[PDB]
């Protein structure tokens, strides 16, 4: 009953992602006001994750029936929104990591940089950059056992470009930023004191490790499988489900591990 | 003869106490017991004034009951339009530590002061389109806690140097000085007839002063801690005090004693501001527990609560026609309630 | 407070010229400024408006697409760029400052005025009376009419009264009807309702002899009224 | 020392010879004032939204 | 909305923009509350760090500082101390050379003031930069006058190092609940120009903690 298990996993992750995104949006809109840069970044990431989760049921249907009955009009929109929101979420969380690094390792400059106006500007810029890919996909995502796919060696180049601008660069940026932030925080006079605050420092390190490991272990299999398939069956949709689990569990884990949320 | 003088003072105090005890046959509770109480006060935030980026420390309504001035510790004096919720003026202050602000009855001037021990008068109506300071009133050796315009040329200010003063804005010199308080004076309240004022001090005592002669008339001592706010009943023969022991009290000028006490067991936070309704039926008090309480003055019941502020409610004022109540708070927001 | 206009002079038809006004004695950056022109024999006529911060600009339908208004707040100067001047554009141009907040008095100060000569749904305001003979010391009344009700939902009736002494720039008397302007004696009074308005002088001297104008501020293009001359 | 005590004694004497009315009379006066102006108290008696400038 | 109403709304929008710009500019400045006794030495601290209350402005390494001297407010401090509740740090100045001086003892009065300020409800998490001024007078007087005059239970060597360490430990012992706020102690003399860097380091640590809490990660 492997297809049954996969469909159950898809349904569970879709429900979990929708619930988590709704809860995060509710907290951002009602409990804690979106006046700081962190709240703006959290809201944007939650919106991107919610859009990705709403995209997922089309993939679930494709796995279930091995065909695309929605037509070209729906196929183009689904493909464009999927690509655009994947890039939006990845770039937003990378920007959150960069923002935290700037806050810790550049505290004087962060006074004039980490402003809500600057956060809104950066979020709008990320939105435009991802809408570029969405528009590039809204004109090429035709239908051709009809399969909804990006119609074109062009496919290999597109897959390589997506892998380069979606996995390796964001992973490297996040790892570098968080490692530098932890290294700087190890030398501070407040976290590195007694056993009561060394515990908080190790908790911060554990949170950073959890975030990076979740991103890596939930985005590696799908990208690896897609890159391998280009050069060269049921594990494809499992990897897609893993990517959807990343999108769904980013806001839930962020809210559960947020100290500001824990203080409310 | 110091011991003899102290004994004489104690005997005079006892004589005053027994003289004011003889004229206290009844209580305010029994007389108003048979009257119909306030059913249920339920006000709502009609407007929210945003633009202050620090704690609000004082507000004062205009005489026209549409404009109001706000003082906040971001160094800004904002005059609002409570109807359309737009800013008429934004006055930058020399010193950002302002603890009080006042609006002239004519509307041509506003005043403000604080830790600088200075009252600054700002001319709202100039030939130029800007608001400029017209005079700075120096002479207090402690911080300014309150100020109230007598007219366009006279203002009375209290200070933390245990002294209230009467100023002449034309020349900038305090014509009269009102001494007698042993603690920092925290609040002021001019009478409707304007001929006398009361002042609450940190010595847990309120004193009624004569503006003309410049001497204390009566002294009221019923509180346990510092008096933070004082307000005048619209009649002019009574006043209410808001102290740090979470208790409001009502004093009668003619009876020269406390009339009735406004306190509850579950409130353990001091009162930051007090105000009266137009008819004097409702006594409104701002508290440290983030919300403003509405008391019925005749019966001392909690008629309603003006919850909606996310920090300490520092200022509180009612319009001259009684249409609205404005509350400032440490969460940097002003709210108009109806 | 003074406003001095520069430019003007003889201009061939179809040419262009730039009008400049220098502001001194007041916070020029906080005031919205207007251009109002007056024909050699006719009354005043609104031209253009630029708000505070230049965030709002309006033009007369006669000059829209042909004139351009701009301000230089650090230089305290107001500019009017006019191109392809017609033979009907000859008039004396006035610069007016007007600040808008609650209780404000717009159009309170008018400039000296510069003159330019070129060689060869709007609300209507009516002033039937003209060339009224007046004996000093008596009481006179000046009437006004409007094609639309100037009373807004705010309760404000946007009806303005101006006095133009012979050889002098117009000056504000009443901004919103029954609101005496600063520096104006108590003899002048404003009254009216809806579309009919009246200006009353209890007692008068030789100073208040001239042409009286009525202006509406309810909506642009800010139409004026015909003059009501008072003759001694 | 002596001057302050003398001033305090004089102030106490000045405040001692002050006419006082009964507390019942003052309470009745306060109640009468409150009842005589109860109609013109918008916060006490809510006004209809048509006549409410804050609506 | 009439034309005048629209123009009033536009003016209000301009006022809002100016207020936002002013708030952004003010959020870039570090506010410090300067405290201590009158003879503890703050004028030297003020000089080295460059009626009513006195505001001092100085800049160090692209960081703007505002220092508020409230030593002229001869009033009851409990009424105006909450005006400084949101403050980056408190600079407390103590003259450690007046252990044998008589104003009770001056050192014990300074200790009482430090205890009151540190454990104030408005400064629960506000880091304190403690300056122990007048170092060389203390060194010159520790040879003749022992520390037993001030502390009867010292029982230590009559050298500058041990006595100064004991004084610093006694001062930091008043820090009840030393888990949220950190006390930065420095030994300064009249002719010693290193206090600005010390204040900058403490302020940078406080800023790192502040934006760690801002990021929802602490
Ligand atoms: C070859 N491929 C397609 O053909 C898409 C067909 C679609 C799209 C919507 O409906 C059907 C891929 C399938 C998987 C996937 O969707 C998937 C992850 C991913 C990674 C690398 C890619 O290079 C790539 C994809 C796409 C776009 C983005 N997603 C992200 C969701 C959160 C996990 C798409 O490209």
């Amino acid at each position: 009953a492997i297809p049954v298990i996969i469909t159950a996993v898809y349904s569970v992750v879709f429900v979990v992602g929708l619930v988590g995104n709704s809860l995060v949006m509710f907290v951002i809109i009602r409990y804690t006001k979106m006046k700081t840069a962190t709240n703006i970044y959290i809201f944007n990431l939650a919106l991107a994750d919610a859009l990705v989760t709403t995209t997922m049921p089309f993939q679930s249907t494709v796995y279930l029936m091995n065909s695309w009955p929605f037509g070209d009009v729906l196929c183009k929109i689904v493909l464009s929104i999927d690509y655009y929101n994947m890039f939006t979420s990845i770039f937003t969380l990378t920007m959150m990591s960069v923002d935290r690094y700037i806050a810790v390792c550049h505290p004087v400059k962060a006074l004039d940089f980490r402003t809500p106006l600057k956060a809104k500007i950066i979020n709008i810029c990320i939105w435009l950059l991802s809408s570029s890919v969405g528009i590039s996909a809204i004109v090429l995502g035709g239908t051709k056992v009809i399969e909804c796919s990006l119609q074109f060696w062009w496919d290999l180049f597109m897959k390589i470009c997506v892998f380069i601008f979606a996995f390796v660069i964001p992973v490297l940026i996040i790892i570098v930023c968080y490692t530098l932030m932890i290294l700087r925080l190890k030398s501070v006079r407040l976290l590195s004191g007694s056993r009561e605050k060394d515990r908080n420092l190790r908790r911060i390190t554990r949170l950073v490790l959890v975030v990076v490991a979740v991103f890596v272990v939930c985005w590696t299999p799908i990208h690896i499988f897609i890159l391998v398939e280009a050069l060269g069956l049921s594990s494809y949709y499992f990897c897609i489900a893993l990517g959807y689990t990343n999108s769904s569990l980013n806001p839930i884990l962020y809210a559960f591990l947020d100290e500001n949320f824990k203080r409310c | 003869e110091l011991d003899q003088l102290r004994q004489e003072a104690e005997q005079l105090k006892n004589q005053i106490r027994d003289a004011r005890k003889a004229c206290a046959d009844a209580t305010l509770s029994q007389i108003t017991n048979n009257i119909d109480p306030v059913g249920r006060i339920q006000m709502r935030t009609r407007r929210t004034l945003r633009g202050h980026l620090a704690k609000i420390y004082a507000m004062h309504w205009g005489t026209d009951s549409r404009l109001l001035v706000s003082a906040s510790q971001d160094g800004k004096l904002i005059i609002w339009d409570s109807y359309t919720t737009n800013k008429v003026h934004a006055i930058p202050l020399r010193s950002s530590w302002v603890m009080t602000c006042a609006y002239a009855p004519s509307g041509n001037y506003v005043a403000c002061g604080g830790l600088d021990n200075i009252c600054s008068i700002y001319n709202l109506k100039t030939r130029e389109g800007n608001v400029r300071v017209s005079r700075e009133l120096a002479g207090h050796t402690g911080y300014l806690s309150c100020c109230r315009f007598l007219d366009d040329n006279q203002i009375v200010t209290s200070s933390g140097d245990t002294t209230c003063a009467l100023w002449d804005i034309e020349t900038g010199q305090q014509t009269t000085t009102f001494t007698g308080h042993t603690g920092d004076v925290m609040s002021l309240s001019l009478a409707p007839d304007t001929r006398l004022f009361v002042s609450g001090a940190c010595d847990a005592s309120a004193k009624l002063w004569d503006v003309r002669e410049g001497m204390c008339r009566q002294t009221f001592t019923g509180h346990e801690s510092d008096i933070n706010a004082i307000c005048f009943f619209p009649n002019g023969n009574a006043f209410a005090t808001g102290s740090d022991d979470a208790t409001c009290r009502l004093f009668d000028l003619r009876a020269d004693q406390e009339l009735m006490t406004y306190s509850h067991d579950n409130i353990i936070c001091g009162i930051t501001s007090v105000s009266f309704s137009k008819s004097g039926r409702l006594l409104l008090a701002g508290y440290d527990d983030f919300n403003c309480n509405v008391w019925d003055a005749l019966k001392a019941d909690r008629a309603g609560v003006l919850a909606g502020h996310d920090n300490r409610v520092s200022c509180l004022g009612v319009t001259d026609d009684g249409m609205a109540v404005a509350t400032g708070s440490w969460d940097s927001f002003l709210k108009i309630w109806n | 407070v003074q406003l001095v206009e520069s430019g003007g002079g003889l201009v061939q038809p179809g040419g262009s010229r730039k009008l400049s006004c220098s502001a001194s004695g007041f916070a020029f950056s906080s005031f919205g400024m207007h251009w109002v022109r007056q024909a050699p024999e006719k009354g005043l006529e609104w031209v253009a408006y630029i708000s505070s911060g230049s965030g709002t600009i309006y033009y007369a339908d006669t000059v829209k697409g042909r004139f351009t208004i701009s301000r230089d707040d650090p230089k305290n100067t107001l500019f009017l760029q006019m191109t392809s001047l017609r033979s009907e554009d000859t008039a004396m141009y006035y610069c007016v400052r007007s600040i808008y907040y609650y209780g404000s008095s717009p159009f309170d100060f008018w400039g000296q005025g510069t003159t330019l000569t070129v060689s060869s749904s709007d609300i209507v305001m009516t002033q039937a009376t003209s060339s009224v003979p007046v004996t000093p010391g008596e009481s006179v009344s000046i009437s006004c009419r409007s094609s639309k009700s100037l009373l807004h939902s705010n309760g404000n009736t946007y009806l303005y009264w101006f006095l133009q002494r012979p050889g002098q720039s117009p000056q504000l008397l009443i901004y919103r009807m029954s609101n005496l302007a600063s520096g104006v004696p108590d003899r002048f009074s404003g009254s009216g309702s809806g579309t009919a308005f009246t200006l009353t002088i209890s007692r008068l001297e030789a100073e208040d002899v001239g042409v009286y104008y009525c202006m509406q501020h309810l909506e642009y293009p800010l139409t004026f009224g015909a003059g009501t001359k008072l003759e001694l | 020392s002596i001057a302050q005590a003398r001033k305090l004694v004089e102030q106490l004497k000045m405040e001692a010879n002050i006419d006082r009315i009964k507390v019942s009379k003052a309470a009745a006066d306060l109640m009468a004032y409150c009842e005589a102006h109860a109609k013109e108290d918008p916060l006490l008696t809510p006004v209809p939204a048509s006549e409410n400038p804050f609506r | 909305l009439s034309a005048e109403d629209k123009a009033a709304v536009e003016r209000s929008k301009m006022i809002d923009r100016n207020l936002r710009e002013d708030g952004e500019k003010a959020a870039r400045e570090v506010k410090l509350l300067l405290l201590g006794a009158g003879e503890s030495g703050k004028s030297t601290i003020v000089k080295q760090m460059k009626t009513g209350i006195v505001e001092t402005h100085f800049t160090f390494k692209d960081l703007h500082f505002k220092m508020f001297d409230v030593g002229g407010q001869r009033s009851e401090r409990k009424k105006w101390i909450h005006c400084f509740e949101g403050v980056t740090a408190i600079i407390f100045c103590v003259a450690l050379s007046d252990y044998d001086l008589v104003l009770m003892n001056r050192m014990h009065e300074s200790m009482k003031l430090f205890d009151s300020i540190c454990n104030n409800k408005w400064f629960t998490d506000t880091s304190i930069i403690l300056f122990l001024n007048k170092k060389d007078l203390f060194e010159e007087k520790i040879k003749k006058s022992p520390l037993t005059i001030c502390y009867p239970e010292y029982a230590g060597s009559n050298t500058y190092e041990e006595a100064a360490a004991y004084i610093q430990c006694q001062f930091e012992d008043l820090n009840k609940r030393k888990d949220t706020k950190e006390i930065y102690t420095h030994f300064t003399c009249a002719t010693d120009t290193k206090n600005v860097q010390f204040v900058f380091d403490a302020v940078t640590d406080v800023i790192i903690k502040n934006n760690l809490k801002d990021c929802g990660l602490f």
